[PDB]
């Protein structure tokens, strides 16, 4: 911060070697995930008995949802939706059911209510997405359709991620029921859906997608195309969602047939295995350092 | 026709498995997980009883001529809950989470399944692979955590009769996303036909513990320290 | 010995979370939108400072 | 309407058997732990709205 400099040596900035290109190395899978099959099933189970499906070992495309329907509610919590198309996951859990239109607000972590406490409960650390779209046209009857039921009573609360199917008479009085008349009710009540019903009471189809990370090597990701492999150059690399920048070289490490990564004392990644061709690659950071300027006086 | 005799014995230093899939070389690592404590008290069965599952199970056997074949897991194990079923035969291994109507005294006819269960039921998951059971000591660790059934195995040559005094690390064998609750388990035996036979195995239970593991130049675990056994081990783990 | 110990502690301090979802900035940036990433980045900044 | 409650034993199961409340929100205290706390006095304000 001066226009004149005295004689000496000064440390000014830092230098770093820039990357040249980008490398993407995904495993070769062409199988498509049954997202379409899970949808448009022409029959969804009730809220008190919600359908659960496991999705793994396929290529996940989320444009099918985009062309599916104009969803009334589409909320993602742990991940931004727009970035869903380039992530890798271990496995996916899809839970499908049908509820009332106005009950969609109750489907969220840290939420209370009739449905949120008696039919479905989400964990506090939920990582996934929730989709809710209207189904008045397909799940309504002129006389009234009662195929869908919801639970109204329970002895205690519900933990996240469990399903209750036991059917019994709920007790409200002190004396044991052994009957129906005196202060004893039925927790399950049938939904009443009619076309003349307005918005907020027509049936709405709800699908909850649950992901997880920090697990076995990822399986559900194939929406992006792979590239070639280069060595001895500063490059950006992406192996099954593990991203970084550096130089990849041949490695002489005796990996046992079940490891994938490799760490050191400081606990940072230094070796990797190529998914498509089983081979050990050493990773080294690109060159960086300080810059000093040597000058006599400006006089 | 079946006689089961119980005894108690020492576990020494056995039942150590690889915690994760990360390669490490020439390093000492502190880990916290469900382990079998050193010099613990294991049960010796000699030849079925139904045993608890708790949090995890360590199983060891040394029988010959393939007397022992598979295990069954569950919580009620009769008609109301899907139950695991691992079956090992000459060519392959079956794994079924199907709902079985188990017999009062399940066993293998050797080869109809009517001796185990009357019929299957509404079930989805199934798996098949190369047989697990490949003078020889076979060690297994089973544990069920957060929607995952994990099995580690190890095969060793033995010349003695009791637990060998040595160290062996159990490499991972299989991981399955089953997602059920397990509380009891039982062993499955095969009887030629009703001829009387004999077998022997050892059972232990896992507990949460902190260990110090040693990785050599090649990424193999060669020694470990149990940090809560005695003051010297605590000092070793501190340093 | 003291110099090596201090340097090792400083390097090892980089794998802590300081009450965030992850200790890696790359995945935080690759799985979150800008309005929600800074709420996690600032905690790492404070801890490392 | 405002009422003051003091010098008594407070049981919250009567509310549970009362009715299936549409809204039940507690701010400074978790509802489940209301059954083992001690308070100086309670103020109950009752009315009817839309
Ligand atoms: C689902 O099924 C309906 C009717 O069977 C069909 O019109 C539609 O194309 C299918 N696929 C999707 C993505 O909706
Ligand atoms: C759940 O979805 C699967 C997928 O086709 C279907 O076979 C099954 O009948 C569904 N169950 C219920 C209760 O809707
Ligand atoms: C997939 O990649 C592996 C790794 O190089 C290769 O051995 C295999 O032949 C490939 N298969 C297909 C169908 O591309
Ligand atoms: C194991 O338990 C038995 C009784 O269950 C007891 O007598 C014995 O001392 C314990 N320890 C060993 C090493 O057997
Ligand atoms: C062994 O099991 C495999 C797979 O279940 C089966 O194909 C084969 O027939 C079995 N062999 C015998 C002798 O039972
Ligand atoms: C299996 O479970 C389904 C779903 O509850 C049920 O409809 C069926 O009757 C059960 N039994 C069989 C043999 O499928
Ligand atoms: C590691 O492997 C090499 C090559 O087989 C071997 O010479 C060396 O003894 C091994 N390390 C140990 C501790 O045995």
């Amino acid at each position: 911060k001066s226009f004149t400099v005295e004689k000496g040596i000064y440390q000014t900035s830092n230098f770093r070697v820039q990357p040249t290109e980008s490398i993407v190395r995904f495993p070769n899978v062409t199988n498509l995930c049954p997202f379409h099959e899970v949808f448009n099933a022409t029959r969804f189970a009730s809220v008190y008995a919600w359908n659960r499906t496991r999705i793994s070992n396929c290529v996940a495309d989320y444009s099918v949802l985009y062309n599916f329907a104009p969803f009334f509610a589409f909320k993602c919590y742990g991940v931004s939706p727009t970035k869903l198309n380039d992530l890798c996951f271990t496995n996916v859990y899809a839970d499908s059911f049908v509820i009332k239109g106005n009950e969609v607000s109750q489907i969220a972590p840290g939420q209370t209510g009739n449905i949120a406490d008696y039919n479905y409960k989400l964990p506090d650390d939920f990582t996934g997405c929730v989709i809710a779209w209207n189904s008045n046209k397909l799940d309504s009857k002129h006389s009234g359709n009662y195929d869908y039921w919801y639970r109204l009573f329970r002895k205690s609360k519900l933990k996240p991620f469990e399903r209750d199917i036991s059917t019994e008479i709920y007790q409200a009085g002190n004396k044991p029921c052994k009957g129906k008349g005196p202060n004893c009710y039925f927790p399950l009540q049938s939904y009443g859906f009619r076309p003349t019903y307005g918005v907020g009471h027509q049936p709405y189809r709800v699908v909850v997608l649950s992901f997880e990370l920090l697990h076995a090597p990822a399986t559900v990701c194939g929406p992006k195309k792979s590239t070639n492999l280069v060595k001895n150059k500063c490059v950006n690399f992406n192996f099954n969602g593990l991203t970084g920048t550096g130089v990849l070289t041949k490695s002489n490490k005796k990996f046992l047939p079940f490891q994938q990564f490799g760490r050191d004392i400081v606990d940072t990644t230094d070796a990797v295995r190529d998914p498509q061709t089983l081979e050990i690659l050493d990773i080294t950071p690109c060159s960086f350092g300080g810059v000093s300027v040597i000058t006599p006086g400006t006089n | 026709l079946i006689t089961t005799t119980q005894s108690y014995t020492n576990s020494f230093t056995r039942g150590v498995y690889y915690p994760d899939k990360v390669f490490r070389s020439s390093v000492l690592h502190l880990t916290q997980d469900l382990f079998l404590p050193f010099f613990s008290n294991v049960t010796w069965f000699h030849a079925n009883p139904v045993l608890p599952f708790n949090d995890g199970v360590y199983f060891a056997s040394t029988e010959k001529s393939n007397i022992i074949r598979g295990w069954i897991f569950g919580t009620t194990l009769d008609s109301k809950t899907q139950s695991l079923l691992i079956v090992n035969n000459a060519t392959n291994v079956f794994i079924k989470v199907c709902e079985f109507q188990f017999c009062n005294d399940p066993f293998l006819d050797v080869e109809s399944e009517s001796g185990v269960y009357s019929s299957a039921n509404n079930c989805t998951f199934e798996y098949v692979s190369q047989p697990f059971l490949m003078k020889n000591l076979r060690e297994f660790v089973f544990k069920n955590i957060d929607g995952y059934f994990k099995i580690y195995s190890k095969h060793t040559p033995i010349i003695g009769r009791d637990f060998p005094q040595g160290f062996s690390a159990l490499e991972p064998l299989v991981d399955l996303p089953i997602g059920i609750n397990i509380t009891r388990f039982q062993t499955l035996l095969a009887l030629n036909r009703w001829t009387a036979g004999a077998a022997d195995y050892y059972v232990g239970y896992l507990q949460p513990r902190t260990f110090l593991l040693k990785y050599n130049e090649n990424g193999t675990i060669t020694d470990a320290v149990d940090c809560a056994l005695d003051p010297l081990s605590e000092t070793k783990c501190t340093l | 010995n003291h110099n090596a110990q201090a340097l090792n502690t400083l390097v090892k301090q980089l794998s802590s979370k300081f009450g965030a979802i992850s200790s890696v900035l790359n995945d935080i940036l690759s799985r979150l939108d800008p309005p929600e990433a800074e709420v996690q980045i600032d905690r790492l900044i404070t801890g490392r400072l």
